């Protein structure tokens, strides 16, 4: 029963924070030889084998992503999810002793209420996950009154992609990721990426070409519009996948929302309210490596696309407009 | 239903050295080749009358 | 144990693919160095006769030769495309690839070093390259008479050791056989450049080079063995264009 | 990574090329001419209502070529 | 303009100026000098046939 | 691998009453002006830069902040400091010590503020070296965009009475800006009207927009008819005021007017980032009766 | 770890000429397009966005330059340029050879702008190639700002014209320069000042009536260091907005919609990727640095 | 593969079309051509070989 208990002495052994590089002065100039990982040219031969870079695989960065747990009501979190999705913590006031509110843009679709027309394909399928809307809505009595004067951009925490889910009937624990890649917990070696549905994805860099230079690098926007539709106030969730910079793509963001701008300031050349000038956030979800394709899928049909290698980096509200 | 097998190509290198294009080169092994910055031949020609 | 062992197979076949992906950037090369300093036929033939250049090239007589630039390009080329239509054939085809043959300039400073042998001992001239299409056509027309060939089994070293160190370091220069040229100027002076005696200090090593035994083709022109080798196996494998179709 | 020296010992030229055997016409030779309203759309006429005109009466646009590809002809 | 011994030896190495297109529907210009092997015999002679 | 360690020696060593209010805070964020191990006092808290003998400063420490290095206390030995040094996305943890107390939850953007309040609040005074620490003004992000909101519009309505006494009601005044409204809770901070020198500063940059911003927009909008306009200004005429579009620009020559749109351009930068970009971390994890919150720190 | 390496191929052998100023400038900052260790010498260049004949465009050239990679040069062999590379976040040696020469020390910040001084000195021409390259300058973030202040107004009076002291010359302490606009495509310079008017008519309309009143009480007496804007005259608009009474929770709502948008003036005046500077050596004119990411 | 060494673009399909018809009126019902022609048995042999 101890060989158990041996596996836990390799393991835990071999997996650690590599320690701190200190040789004292009296060994002399050991030090160099504990310098491994800085030496990134191994030497090759006429036949290279594993058993001559055996060494060389061995050194590998240190890469440990920090988790989030939280403690969600069974109602608002829908019980089957695709284990990828993105998330968000709204937060108005700690009334339990942990009770947490997540929200997934599926779900933040039936808060809004926007028209059919602008996400086509969601509609049906979050509207299956839960009710006609007042399921949710009655956790948050000032929906009505949040979108007026504009705080809602203020409430809402970026988190990430899914991890792990255990699901009972009352209460749901969600294991969410922050600072990069989430290590999978039921398949092992493998890594969560983060799943976006097909219908709230807009990309941005699309030519013809009729050439824009590669990098290292694309970040995913999240975005959110306040606008009213029939003259009752409701947001609007969109993502964005551009590696063009901050500032070409909040240039680039207002000629996407040109007649959401326009069909709204009609209304305030009659009522001028202060409260009504704020109308959009950006918040950065974390980079994206360049050139990894997104593979859509299918499921119940609901098209949804993954991003392979996603790190997560969130960022600030600023308030576009 | 059944396997009836599993069929795969096998790359067979061809050196340069056993190439008969070699003939039209002269192959000299030099291990440090990052080290020199420029090479050099000279040529002396005498013409009688 | 075999997920193991199927993981460093799959390593290994990543790897072998990286030397051998690199072993046709040889090939690649060297065939993309020739090219460039390849100019073709109708440019070279009139320049090789020398009984224009006695008189040397002055102002009338770089306008005579435009003309046989001229017409030698409406009549001779795709040559082996007109050998089908004519009634000579085959003897039109020897005669244009072998006057090919002696318009190359073969001024060698290796020349009488003594590199990639036939059997019997006789002499390979050169090597020309086809694509597979041209390649049974010219092996249609000239017999192929040995398929064998002797060579070299490995290559030659060239180490900056010795002396050559110390001007290395020091100064910014590297003599190539510092040895063989020391003792030129102050051990052994006042001596005229004999040629066999020169050649042993020309061959560089490429003497005491093992021989071997390669498989190619060969192909009897005239008095000169040439070397038939068609690449577009090496290229066509790997799926990108050939750089001898033009 | 590998890195080469490659030097060239023959005073005269060593490697001769030729034009060996046809294989296709892929010019296809055909009859287009090219339109010089593509290569200078700026310099136009003064009545821009006439401009319209006579670009009308001149002319991606093709799906298929039956022939090959085709080919530019000009005007002197 | 230059001697004839320096337009030989710049005729294969440089791809001299005005390319055309290949394998592409309409007759554009080449900028990207990677891949296409055309050789034009039209410069250096100044004909037309 | 890497190893990170910042140990700060003294001269002299410390008061038996000094050790217990450093011990009060034992997890706390310090500022730090130089990245190596061994250094001296006068960097690590804000005495480098503000100090009684000056004249009290907001932005020259926000513009200090950003360029500053944070570090973590770890213990307190007399006479010599061991911090810790703060990494870009590096996961440590923080005790939460500042007066006053703001509640901190998780999963909320941690944002280093300026100290603006008292004295005794902020500081711990160091008799031994004669020299003053100062812990900076550790808030969430969203009451740090609004802890600073209510006391800027207090301060110019304490110009406004002072200047003239009947157009400022002062119980208007105090009822709506110091009582700040957050997660449902509320805050009555400290308003220090015994004699705000910090938010001077603030209070010369944002009134002169004022004056300028009217007079600036006009200008640009006409200056602009293009075919080749952008549609959406088209819409932004009807936002301005109706009195704003009445300025005659005859009065303000052209030598008047490139200096007053190279002032116009050179607040809004300098201004827009002294709000925008500090040092600022996240927290997702936190615990009310250990007072312990995981973070992580987000340069830039 | 990781390697950071880029060698250049390069088709031809360089001259005596060009190569003597290759390596005055052994340590400098150029983009570069792609992420590979080979590559064409047509990516090396910020020229494939500002050439002789077509007419740069300075802002849609910064624009640019935040898509790229940054790249620090290590040395100047005469075939082949060998560089090394930089990423977020990555610690290393910078060394500034840059000829409108400014002075650093130890914990300074910095940014890289196109070249707005002198074109033909910081750009030097190949002829053996026929293939020009162009590098940026590296400025401290407050030249870094100040000279984008300056041109963002040249466009604005160039507009106005359809003189040259007030628009082109940009000011700092002790010195004064001279801006390079002889061609200067304007159009993605006034799509910049199309969302400026955007921004700057919203905040004309929710102004502080009290912050408009401090000013009615400061600039006819008090006079102040900064305040010499307005020579001590009130602006007559001034006059007109202050009618109507104060009362503090009308501005409480103003004040933060005030400062809402303030956070929005980032995205428009954004400069490339930022440089922040921990250890600079004078003599040695090396330094040490982390590059931010965009 | 000479001639779809680039991928099939729409240059390409067009020449392997035109070389249907062309090979289908020259050499088709090829043991019934070679009754007349003059070689003979050299037009069957480079015909089936």
């Amino acid at each position: 029963q101890a060989e158990n208990a041996a596996r836990l002495g390799r393991q835990v052994l071999g997996l650690l924070p590599p320690p701190t590089h200190r040789v004292s002065l009296t060994r002399g100039p050991e030090f160099a030889r504990g310098v491994r990982d800085l030496l990134s040219k191994y030497a090759a031969s006429t036949r290279p084998t594993v058993g001559s870079l055996h060494e060389a695989l061995r050194q590998a960065p240190f890469r440990q992503p920090t988790y989030g747990d939280f403690l969600v009501y069974s109602q608002t979190f829908s019980p089957q999810e695709p284990l990828g999705t993105f998330l968000f913590s709204f937060k108005q006031e700690d009334n339990g002793s942990s009770m947490d509110m997540l929200l997934t843009p599926t779900s933040l679709f039936m808060l809004s209420g926007m028209e059919a027309a602008k996400a086509p394909q969601t509609h049906k399928v979050a509207g299956v996950w839960y009710g006609s809307g007042s399921g949710l809505a009655d956790f948050i009595p000032n929906l009505s009154e949040l979108m007026d004067t504009g705080e809602f951009h203020t409430l809402l925490t970026p988190v990430g992609p899914m991890v792990q889910s255990v699901h009972s009937t009352f209460v749901t624990k969600v294991t969410s990721a922050m600072k990069g890649v989430g290590l999978a917990r039921d398949e092992p070696r493998a890594h969560v990426g983060l799943t976006l549905p097909c219908d709230m994805l807009v990309d941005l860099d699309e030519s013809c070409p009729m050439r824009e230079p590669a990098g290292l690098n694309v970040t995913i926007y999240a975005s959110l519009v306040y606008l009213r539709v029939n003259q009752r106030p409701s947001m609007a969730l969109t993502f964005f996948q551009s590696g063009k910079g901050f500032a070409e793509v909040v240039a680039m963001i207002k000629d996407h929302f040109t007649d959401v701008i326009r069909t709204k300031y009609i209304q305030l050349r009659h009522e001028l309210y202060i409260n009504r000038l704020v109308f959009g956030a950006v918040c950065t979800l974390g980079t994206v490596p360049f050139d990894s394709h997104p593979v859509h899928q299918s499921l119940n049909s609901l098209p949804v696309l993954v991003f392979a290698n996603f790190e997560a980096a969130c960022g600030p509200w600023t308030v576009f407009l | 239903e059944a396997l009836l097998g599993v069929y795969t190509n096998v790359v067979e290198f061809v050196k340069f050295l056993e190439t008969a294009l070699a003939a039209a080169c002269v192959n000299t092994e030099f291990k440090d080749l990052r080290r020199m910055i420029d090479g050099k031949i000279q040529f002396k020609i005498s013409m009688p009358t | 144990f075999t997920e193991y062992a199927g993981a460093i197979k799959t390593i290994t076949s990543a790897l072998q693919f990286g030397m051998d992906a690199l072993e046709r950037g040889l090939v690649d090369t060297v065939l993309a160095v020739k090219l460039r300093h390849a100019p073709p036929v109708f440019i070279l033939k009139t320049l090789g006769d020398p009984v224009y250049s006695e008189r040397g090239l002055k102002k009338a007589v770089k306008s005579d030769m435009v003309s046989m630039f001229k017409a030698h390009l409406i009549e001779h080329s795709f040559f082996l495309d007109k050998a089908e239509l004519m009634t000579r054939g085959k003897q039109y085809v020897l005669t244009m690839l072998s006057d090919m043959l002696a318009a190359v300039c073969e001024d060698t400073v290796f020349k009488g070093v003594s590199t990639y042998t036939t059997a019997s001992g006789q002499q390979v001239a050169g090597v020309l390259e086809t694509t597979d299409s041209v390649m049974r056509r010219l092996m249609n027309l000239l017999g192929q008479v040995e398929s064998a060939m002797s060579g070299p089994a490995a290559y030659a070293s060239y180490v900056v050791r010795g002396a050559n160190l110390v001007t290395a370091v020091s100064y910014g220069r590297a003599m190539r056989n510092f040895e063989q040229f020391m003792a030129r100027i102050v051990d052994h002076p006042n001596a005229l450049p004999s040629v066999e005696g020169d050649k042993a200090a020309l061959a560089d090593g490429h003497d005491e080079i093992q021989r071997t035994r390669i498989a190619a083709s060969l192909v009897k022109i005239g008095d000169k063995f040439v070397a038939i080798e068609s690449l577009q196996r090496m290229y066509n494998e790997t799926q990108f264009p050939c750089p001898l179709n033009r | 990574t590998h890195e080469i020296a490659s030097l060239h010992t023959a005073l005269g030229y060593s490697s001769v090329i030729a034009p060996a055997h046809v294989a296709a016409i892929t010019t296809d030779m055909g009859v287009h001419c090219q339109d010089l309203f593509m290569i200078f759309p700026g310099d136009a006429y003064q009545d821009r209502q006439l401009h319209d005109y006579i670009k009308m009466k001149a002319g991606e646009n093709l799906p298929g070529l039956s022939h090959g590809q085709l080919a530019t002809c000009e005007i002197i | 303009n230059r001697g004839l011994y320096t337009l030989v030896n710049e005729y294969s190495a440089r791809l001299a100026g005005a390319p055309a297109t290949s394998t592409t529907d309409l007759q554009y210009v080449v900028v990207n000098g990677t891949d296409v092997f055309l050789d034009q015999p039209c410069h250096m002679l100044q004909e037309a046939y | 691998a890497l190893d990170k360690s910042i140990v700060v020696n003294l001269t002299s060593r410390l008061f038996a009453d000094e050790l217990a209010a450093l011990q009060s805070k034992i997890g706390s964020v310090l500022p730090l002006g130089d990245c190596h191990r061994l250094q001296n006092i006068q960097a690590l808290g804000l005495g480098c830069v503000c100090s009684r003998e000056t004249s009290p400063d907001y932005i020259q420490i926000m513009q200090y902040l950003s360029k500053c290095t944070l570090a973590v206390l770890e213990e307190v030995r007399p006479d010599s400091l061991r911090l810790t040094r703060m990494d870009p996305s590096d996961n440590l943890q923080i005790k939460n010590v500042y007066a006053p107390f703001f509640q901190w939850d998780s999963n909320t953007q941690l944002a280093v503020l300026p100290p603006l309040f008292s004295r005794k609040d902020s500081t711990i005074v160091l008799e031994s070296n004669g020299f003053d620490i100062v812990f900076p003004m550790v808030v969430p992000q969203q009451l740090g965009h609004a802890i600073l909101q209510q006391l800027l519009v207090y301060h110019i309505y304490s110009k406004i009475s002072a200047g003239a006494p009947g157009d400022v009601n002062m119980a208007e005044l105090d009822l709506y800006t110091t009582n700040v409204s957050f997660m449902g809770r509320t805050y009555r901070l400290d308003v220090d009207n015994t004699d705000l020198r910090v938010l001077d500063d603030l209070s010369m940059y944002l009134c002169i927009l004022s004056a300028l911003v009217p007079r600036g927009c006009l200008r640009l909008l006409t200056a602009l008819v293009r075919h080749d306009r952008h549609p959406l200004t088209e819409v932004f005429e009807g936002v301005v005021p109706d009195e704003v579009t009445r300025i005659d620009l005859d009065q303000l020559s052209v030598p008047d007017d490139i200096t007053r749109m190279r002032v116009m351009f050179s607040y809004l930068q300098s201004l827009s980032s002294i709000f925008n970009l500090g040092p600022r971390l996240h927290v997702y994890a936190y615990s009310a009766e250990t007072l312990a919150a995981s973070c992580w720190y987000s340069p830039r």
